[PDB]
């Protein structure tokens, strides 16, 4: 099937930057791609209609262009109202398609995690379930790993991990990890720990605690 | 001058259930325009579901979606709609209706508001709201983090705020997760002084509109 | 009901089209039937393809045993055309576009592979690229007109260059390769590398 591959699927910059944002077509069939840029919690916008052309009341700083299967989007000068994410379209007849998405956001110096460890509420071992917590706050970049260790042991399927927006303000990402359990599987077993892996760590870090010891 | 479009429609339904969604077309002539269906799912991309020709009838749909729904347009009221059946989870998205001039060689410029369609076996269900444990051995100096566990709820949104409101520096209210039973979980943490925790006692403020639920819970360490 | 006409076009030219403000659908109209118009213009503008009579009338039979126009229709569609394309040894042709007119009128719009031009590279003994234009002036001559700019490049007259340029017996390894011109959208490149006896 017609497949656009839309690359990169995020990239970071600074307000002046010119950013470009390629997707290519699978197969030469169709010229009429379109680039949209969407906000979050809105609809998106069209920037580029034609696979070159300007839309109207688009600022002049967004520009298309076409090489064979190639398809590029590009910003001149980055401003503020640009940090959205970008999608390119392309209609093969009745197939219209679209890229992958790419997420432009705000560069910003490295900064490791503070990680916090959570036991399971003491009013929810009266309920049967039991859900340990594990908080990573104010870091950057947002590629971070998580790993659940039970005695020494990964977890896997039981953990759901939740990421922030960028912070509206220090332009940083906070996460949370749940790792949900029954509460006899949490009685049993005694060391539960996450063990946090990021760029600005030199090494992982492990918030540990032990049930029932304070 | 630039008159736009209005989904209407969509809300919650079940595995297998029916739905149908409305499209106004307000200040143009859709002869000259395709109005076309594009969902995307919760925190993903987006997907194209069905399209209608300009003028002539021509139904056109996407694979994913054959043989469920159904696309069709009333001139009169300038109207398009959009019918689902046999629906599935997958099919939890909100609902775009965008148009294109011409046939499939222009961009879709003008988009609606949206709609959004859940499709669970569900149960509008309030909250059972938990205490994060703040450290007593303050892992990073300078600051502790507390917050709150809201663990079981249908259907979104849930409002946390802290202190009523006043506690808003540092804290973050994290995306929703749903669980394997249909129900969302969220946290929300903050971050404090470590001296303050003594003097100061922090309480959540969960506030669940759908299902009418207003839990208010301290979080003090143990 | 159906699609009534499929054109085949051969696209290379220049384009222009501007834009504005003021979008009152009313009027912007205006500027999406202009793109319209401007589309015909440029369909009778261009030159018509290679495409035989047979093989258009079997695509247009693939059309009509298919009431409605389906991409894999247009993808089957594709594939027969660049077949032909290649069984008559138009090495470099290719589909690029399908665009309409109406959504009974298939525009399909094609790059032959018209040559812009022609390199001779001469290699020594050894296979070391090297300069030279004392055989240029002969290997000139013995060239096919076909292989000039100006038209669209068949491996039959490679074939034939291959060929007479092989009887004068100067060269211990004679290629005809078209490459895409990186100047020139859709452009071809016919590059004749000779390697020399000894």
């Amino acid at each position: 099937d017609i497949q656009m591959t839309q690359s990169p699927s995020s990239l970071s910059a600074s307000v002046g930057d010119r950013v470009t944002i390629t997707c290519r077509a699978s197969q030469s069939v169709s010229s009429a791609v379109a680039w949209y840029q969407q906000k979050p919690g809105k609809a998106p916008k069209l920037l580029i209609y034609s696979a070159s052309s300007l839309y109207s009341g688009v600022p002049s700083r967004f520009s298309g262009s076409r090489s064979g299967t190639d398809f590029t989007l590009t910003i001149s000068s980055l401003q503020p109202e640009d940090f959205a994410t970008y999608y390119c379209q392309q209609h093969f007849w009745e197939l219209i398609t679209f890229g992958q998405g790419t997420k432009v956001e705000i560069k910003r110096t490295v900064a490791a995690p503070s990680v916090f460890i959570f036991p399971p509420s003491d009013s929810q071992l009266k309920s049967g379930t039991a859900s340990v917590v594990c908080l990573l706050n104010n870091f950057y970049p947002r590629e971070a790993k998580v790993q659940w260790k039970v005695d020494n042991a990964l977890q896997s399927g039981n953990s759901q991990e939740s990421v922030t927006e960028q912070d509206s303000k220090d332009s940083t990402y906070s996460l949370s990890s749940t790792l949900t359990l029954s509460k006899a599987d949490y009685e049993k077993h005694k060391v539960y720990a996450c063990e946090v892996t990021h760029q600005g760590l030199s090494s992982p870090v492990t918030k540990s605690f032990n049930r029932g010891e304070c | 001058s630039e008159v736009q479009l209005v989904e209407s429609g969509g809300g919650l339904v079940q595995p297998g259930g029916s739905l149908r969604l409305s499209c106004a077309a307000s200040g143009f002539n859709f002869y000259y325009y395709s109005i076309h269906w594009v969902r995307q799912a919760p925190g993903k991309g987006l997907e194209w579901v069905a399209s209608i020709s300009p003028y002539s009838g021509y139904t056109y749909y996407a694979d994913s979606v054959k043989g469920r729904f159904t696309i069709s347009a009333d001139t009169s009221k300038n109207t398009a709609y959009l019918q689902m059946n046999s629906l599935r989870a997958e099919d939890t998205a909100v609902y775009y209706c965008a148009r294109s001039y011409g046939w499939a060689t222009y961009g879709l410029d003008y988009w609606g508001q949206g709609t959004l369609v859940t499709v669970s076996s569900a149960s509008t269900k309030g909250p059972s709201v938990f205490p994060l444990a703040p450290s007593s051995k303050s892992t990073s100096g300078g600051t502790a983090a507390l917050g709150c566990l809201v663990k079981d709820y249908f259907p979104e949104p849930v409002t946390v705020s802290w202190n009523s409101g006043a506690l808003t520096s540092g804290v973050h209210t994290f995306p929703a997760v749903l669980q394997s039973s249909g129900l969302y979980s969220l946290s929300s943490v903050v971050t404090v002084p470590s001296s303050s925790l003594g003097t100061q006692t922090y309480i959540c403020n969960v506030n669940h509109k759908p299902s009418n639920t207003k839990v208010d819970k301290k979080v003090e360490p143990k | 009901d159906r699609f009534r006409c499929i054109n085949v076009g051969l696209m290379v030219q220049s384009k222009p089209i501007e834009m504005d403000s003021d979008m009152t659908d009313k009027e912007k109209l205006e500027y999406y039937r202009s793109l319209e118009k401007d589309y015909k213009r440029r369909i009778d503008r261009a030159r018509p393809c290679l495409l035989p009579a047979p093989v258009y009338g079997e695509v247009m039979q693939m059309l009509r045993d298919q009431g409605k126009v389906s991409a894999r229709l247009l993808q089957r569609i594709r594939d027969r055309v660049q077949k032909w394309y290649h069984d008559e040894g138009y090495a470099c042709a290719q589909v690029v576009n399908f665009g309409n007119l109406n959504t009974k009128e298939v525009v399909c719009e094609v790059v032959e592979g018209d040559i812009t031009q022609l390199v001779i590279q001469f290699q020594d003994k050894l296979g070391n690229v090297v300069e030279g234009n004392t055989q240029v002036p002969v290997v000139r001559r013995e060239l096919p007109k076909q292989l000039r700019q100006g038209y669209v490049f068949n491996i039959e007259a490679g074939k034939k260059a291959l060929s007479n340029i092989n009887s004068l017996g100067l060269f211990s390894n004679i290629e005809v390769n078209p490459r895409p011109d990186e100047k020139n959208e859709g452009g071809i490149i016919v590059e004749i590398k000779l390697k020399e006896l000894e």
